């Protein structure tokens, strides 16, 4: 029911993940703040497709692959996952 | 790509074979569980057939196909003649083994092995 | 050392005895188990040190070529004695 | 109690403070009837009513893969970033450093020979704490 | 629970399975199914034993090194049974005559001896024990050996609770008393049936069924204090069982009817043997009751095992009785037998 | 002539193996790391291909050890890494490559050992 | 001179470097890597096309009467993507000499027989289908000589264990000598023997 965690999965070099890294730079302090009790995890790889996973109270884990995105929709989903 | 084939232009070929195969047995087994005295029906010895055979149904390459076919003339000649007893035609039943437990919690419960 | 068990089993040199629970006594049901009364460990200790003049001294068997490959041992220690490695003899100096 | 199985006795992941994933050989198998750990918790799901869904090894680490794919990677340093926002973030709390002196718990080699189970279960350790404290 | 009764392997030869088991008529029809089905998977299996060491050969192999260790008793010597017991963790009744000697009569057999071997059993501290009784097995009725197996049954649950009663029906193996003893019945010139066989209800079960039950019923963790019907499917009708073995068996059939107490009579002429004899009044008796509906016990799906039916397995034995012109003959040309549900 | 086959080279109906030492085994293809009693590196330079182990116990006799694998005290080697791949594909096995450590190279000086100012003054010889 | 070591000659290598020459530049269409070791042994390498035809030729040409069949052989090298190195061990009695032909297979790129040339290799072409798995092409029975009837499997693949996938025992339930699966009660102990020390250095593999 209720969100339980996020975790962000992304890459440092790959182009693709582009709009991660800007967005995080960007928003993730006023995020957590925002949301301080909850977590959200960042664990960034050499080659990986970008992804966003969110699990709810029990396992259910639901995944939207932001490759090639900005970071202005990447805010709008994670705004879409958080809502 | 771009192999040498084995009396097989292509897989169709080898199914023509297969099939072949698939009637010499069908028309052996019958003569098999009469002169050696097997204590059988002959609706499982065909089913068993079709067992061994859908047992490599998977393959696509016609060589393999080929010399499975080879290999399944050898046993033929082996069983239409004596050359092989009684237990070497009931090993294919595995009327000793126990069934490996296709189940997780089974396995578990005996062993460490996946 | 072939003192026993409570179980009734003799003990080896290698102290080896089963349980009481284990079921590995059956086999020895009209029968025994064979087990040496003849201790290395006891026997050794009942050979007393040949003094020497030497620190270095030399320990084959006895036989030469029927006995171990030639080793050397020193005896500049005093309160320990020497030890060969394949036999178990002791020597010291005075 | 449920019986698990020691590092010599599983294939597993270990990582490192580095960040180094480094994957387990299985060398002896574990005694008695003891298994291993994530076998076991996924033998008490079935008998529960989860069940779930991975029932090998490779698919517990692609499971891994979707946590965190930082772990499959064996022996392939991944290059972190983003210190300066755990800087912006940590500097907003505010709680004072004691006026305490930090001493650690291993001062002395005769603390190090025994802080796990197997060190403390051990008779060469506690050989070399009885030579280091005699 | 020992470290060397923990079970390793991959359960089969060379393995270990933590069944340490005495097997008291190991040296029969149905022990060697019993010790076959332990050294299979790995287990140490005492086999107490009176008959010669020849007797004893068959039962030499079929395990690993050391899982097979032999050493004799007396029923009537006490501290023969206790030397056994005390190392195992189960413990397995086979023993029965069918048919009394001088020196040891059907109490005496079925009686006298489950309960001393119980006694010793609760002395030595056993986790299990597994009896064999009968299906037929009461007070209440006709034959002494199907009486005294009731009291033993209710003797052995008396002495030794937490006991396990497996109620076989007739038995059907290679040297089986009962398939073979209608086989033999052709040196004669005709086979006799009580009301033309008739009236007579017989649900026999195959052996390798019964070893498998006993086998698992000794791991288990259920099965500790509860009976058992090791009946097998198919309650046939003892004319047309009889039919089906001498149409298998390609001989004839000249059946003819005979009243109880004159084929009791040659049952008790033939008993004057001193070998094994073959035909008995009690065998007679124990060929001529029904078999009990056994729908108020567990049996064999409840314990692991699926009925194999006769019409599988006997040309396996019944071939050894075929002439030549009918030995190399299929099972699909034998019109299998009539079944009732009564 | 010639034909065109297109999928994986595989042989598993052929070698004559159960489906279970086929599709549950592993396989760590490697080079074996020097005994580090020995200052030899020749038992390396060959890609070498294990697989899994699996239950030993003790023979309840002696107390030897048993097996149920045939697998055991099995090792092939290469004289490079794709030709094992390639041997694991055919054969139908999943495997576990382990690439090739090299020692780093070192700047080593006997005159280090005498200096004026660093700390490799060495106080023996 | 030197009692220990083995005596050398030259004239055999020198005869048969020329041979190999000889058989180099008359058979070209097959032919690859001639050679001839510190022992005088001769040793030709051949495509599998070129069977026949160097066997023929070998039996049949008059300063070459290889007439006589003495192994035939298989060697199995996972390494190499054509496995199977396959050698012909042959002797003349008219020269008094020896040759050996190789060629190289794989397990589903068989090769042509050769009891159109020696008959001797029927047996020995069985042996290798049974013992490797290599098929040989036009063979009258090529069925298996030394493995069991029901046997599934190529034994001295050097990937087959050596112990094997099943064990036979007697059964009474069955009354056969039925094949379970494999069960030692003392595992085969691998031993590692080879030491950690260049002892050949003119074999040195440079990387
Ligand atoms: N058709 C069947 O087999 C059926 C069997 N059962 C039950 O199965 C069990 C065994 O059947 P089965 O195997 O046919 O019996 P068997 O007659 O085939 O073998 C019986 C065993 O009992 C031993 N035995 C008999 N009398 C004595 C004695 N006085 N002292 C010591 N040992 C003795 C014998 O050992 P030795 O040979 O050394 O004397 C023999 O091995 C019995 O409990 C029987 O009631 C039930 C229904 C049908
Ligand atoms: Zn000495």
């Amino acid at each position: 029911l209720g969100l339980r965690e996020i975790r962000v999965h992304l890459c440092q070099r790959s182009p693709g993940s582009q709009g991660v890294r800007d967005f995080i730079v960007q928003r993730y302090v006023e995020l957590k703040k925002a949301h301080p009790n909850l977590p959200i995890l960042i664990r960034e790889c050499s080659e990986v497709q970008p992804k966003l996973w969110a699990r709810y109270a029990f396992g259910q884990e639901k995944t939207v692959s932001l490759n090639n995105l900005s970071a202005d929709e990447v805010t709008r989903a994670m705004q879409n996952v958080l809502s | 790509t771009s192999v040498k084939p084995i009396f097989s232009r292509d897989l169709n070929e080898a199914k023509r074979r297969v099939r072949e195969l698939y009637r010499a047995w069908y028309r052996e087994v019958p003569n098999t569980v009469h002169l050696m005295q097997l204590d059988i029906t002959v609706k499982q010895g065909r089913d068993k057939v079709r067992e061994m055979f859908m047992k490599n149904a998977h393959v696509t390459d016609p060589r393999v196909v080929d010399l499975l076919v080879i290999k399944g003339k050898m046993e033929l000649q082996e069983t239409i003649k004596v050359w092989k007893q009684r237990t070497h035609v009931m090993r294919f039943f595995h009327e000793t083994e126990t069934p490996r437990p296709k189940d997780f919690l089974s396995k578990f419960y005996m062993g460490h092995d996946p | 050392g072939v003192q026993v068990s409570p179980s009734g089993e003799k003990i080896t040199h290698t102290g080896q005895v089963y349980d009481e629970k284990d079921y590995r006594r059956v086999r020895f049901v009209d029968r025994q188990k064979e087990v040496n009364e003849n201790f290395a460990i006891d026997l050794i200790a009942q050979q007393p040190v040949n003094e020497v003049e030497h620190r270095i001294i030399a320990c084959d068997g006895g036989g030469g070529a029927l006995g171990h490959p030639k080793v050397y041992i020193n005896l500049d220690k005093e309160t320990k004695t020497g030890t060969c490695g394949y036999c178990g003899l002791q020597f010291k100096q005075h | 109690i449920l019986p698990g199985a020691a590092y010599t006795e599983k294939s597993a992941t270990y990582v490192n403070t580095e960040g180094r994933a480094q994957q387990t050989k299985v060398a002896v198998t574990p005694p008695g009837l003891a298994r291993e750990d994530w076998k076991i918790i996924r033998a008490l799901s079935e008998i529960a009513g989860i069940t779930l869904p991975y029932d090998t090894l490779d698919q517990v680490r692609n499971r891994l893969e979707e946590v965190s794919p930082n772990l499959v990677r064996y022996d392939d340093i991944e290059e972190t970033n983003y210190f300066q926002q755990a800087s912006e973030l940590a500097k907003l709390v505010n709680q004072e450093v004691l006026a305490d002196p930090l001493v650690p718990p291993q001062l002395t080699i005769k603390d190090f020979y025994m802080t796990d189970s197997i060190s403390r279960a051990s008779q060469t350790m506690a050989k070399c704490v009885k030579a280091v404290t005699e | 629970l020992h470290h060397a009764v923990i079970p390793h392997g991959k359960g089969g030869r060379s393995s270990v399975s933590g069944v340490v088991a005495t097997v008291f008529g190991a040296t029969g029809f149905l022990g060697r199914y019993v010790v076959n089905h332990l050294g299979r998977m790995g287990s140490q299996v005492i086999i107490p034993y009176r008959c010669d060491v020849y007797d004893i050969m068959h039962l030499r192999l079929m395990g690993d090194l050391g899982q097979l260790t032999f050493l004799e008793w007396d029923a009537r010597d006490k501290d023969s049974i206790r030397k056994a017991v005390q190392h195992s963790n189960v413990v397995i009744n086979l023993i029965g005559r069918e048919w009394e000697t001088r020196n040891f009569d059907f109490e005496d057999v079925f009686v006298n001896i489950p309960r001393a071997i119980a006694q010793a059993s609760k002395e030595a501290g056993v986790e299990r024990f597994i009896h064999v009784s009968h299906l037929n097995a009461s007070m209440k009725s006709s034959s002494k050996s199907l009486r005294s197996k009731a009291v033993g049954e209710k003797e052995v649950r008396s002495v030794f609770p937490e006991a396990i009663i497996i109620r076989p029906s007739d038995i059907f193996g290679r040297e089986d008393r009962f398939l073979n003893h209608f086989a033999n019945y052709r040196w004669f010139l005709a086979v006799p049936l009580v009301s033309l066989g008739f009236k007579t209800v017989k649900q026999p079960v195959y052996v390798a069924d019964v070893s498998k039950g006993i086998v698992n019923a000794t791991k288990d963790p259920d099965a500790v204090g509860k009976t058992f019907a090791f009946t097998g499917p198919n309650r046939y009708l003892l004319f047309h069982l009889v039919k089906y073995i001498f149409g298998m068996t390609h001989r004839t059939f000249i059946p003819y009817p005979l009243p109880l107490f004159v084929y009791s009579w040659i049952g008790k002429l033939f008993g004057l043997s001193p070998f094994e004899p073959w035909t008995t009044k009690d065998k007679v008796e124990r060929i001529h009751i029904s078999d009990v509906m056994p729908t108020d016990l567990p049996g064999l799906e409840d314990l692991g095992v699926q009925p194999t039916p006769l019409e599988l397995k006997s040309i396996e034995v019944l071939r050894r009785h075929r002439t030549y012109r009918w030995l190399s003959s299929e099972i699909e040309e034998t019109k299998p037998a009539k079944t009732v549900n009564y | 002539q010639l034909i065109t086959v297109d999928e994986k080279l595989d042989i598993t109906t052929l070698t004559g193996v159960p489906e279970e030492h086929i599709k549950t085994r592993k396989v760590r293809i490697f080079v074996p790391a020097r005994n580090n009693m020995q200052s030899g590196v020749n038992n390396t330079k060959k890609w070498k291909m294990e697989f899994d182990t699996r239950e030993r116990w003790e023979n309840p006799l002696m107390g030897w050890a048993s097996t149920a694998d045939p697998l055991s005290n099995m090792v092939l080697t290469f004289s490079a890494k794709e030709d094992a791949i390639a041997f694991a594909e055919k054969n139908g096995w999943s495997y576990d490559v382990e690439e090739k450590k090299v020692p780093k190279p070192k700047s080593k000086s006997y005159g280090a050992n005498f200096s004026w100012n660093k700390r490799t003054r060495v106080s023996t010889k | 001179k030197r009692p220990t070591v083995r005596p050398r000659s030259d004239v055999t290598h020198k005869q048969l470097s020329a041979f190999g020459e000889y058989v180099a530049e008359i058979l070209p269409k097959y032919v690859q890597q001639v050679q001839v070791s510190c022992l005088d042994e001769l040793e030709i390498c051949i495509h599998p096309d070129g069977v026949i035809p160097t066997l023929t030729f070998l039996r049949d040409h008059t300063n070459a009467q290889f007439k006589s069949l003495a192994d035939l052989t298989a060697v199995d090298v996972p390494t190499r993507q054509n496995r199977f190195e396959i050698v012909y061990n042959l002797l003349s009695l008219r020269f008094n000499s020896r040759i050996r032909v190789k060629t190289y297979a794989d397990e589903l790129t068989p090769i042509d027989s050769i009891v159109s040339v020696h008959i001797a290799a029927n047996w020995y072409e069985r042996e290798v289908w049974d013992m490797f798995g290599v098929f040989f092409f036009n063979h009258p029975d090529l069925r298996r000589i030394l493995t069991d009837y029901g046997f599934e499997g190529h034994p001295f693949r050097k990937d087959f264990p050596l112990t094997g996938y099943v064990e036979l025992r007697y059964d009474d339930e069955v009354k056969r000598v039925v094949a379970e699966p494999v069960e030692l009660a003392q595992e085969f102990r691998k031993f590692d023997l080879n030491s950690p020390w260049e002892a050949f250095p003119a074999y040195r593999q440079p990387p």
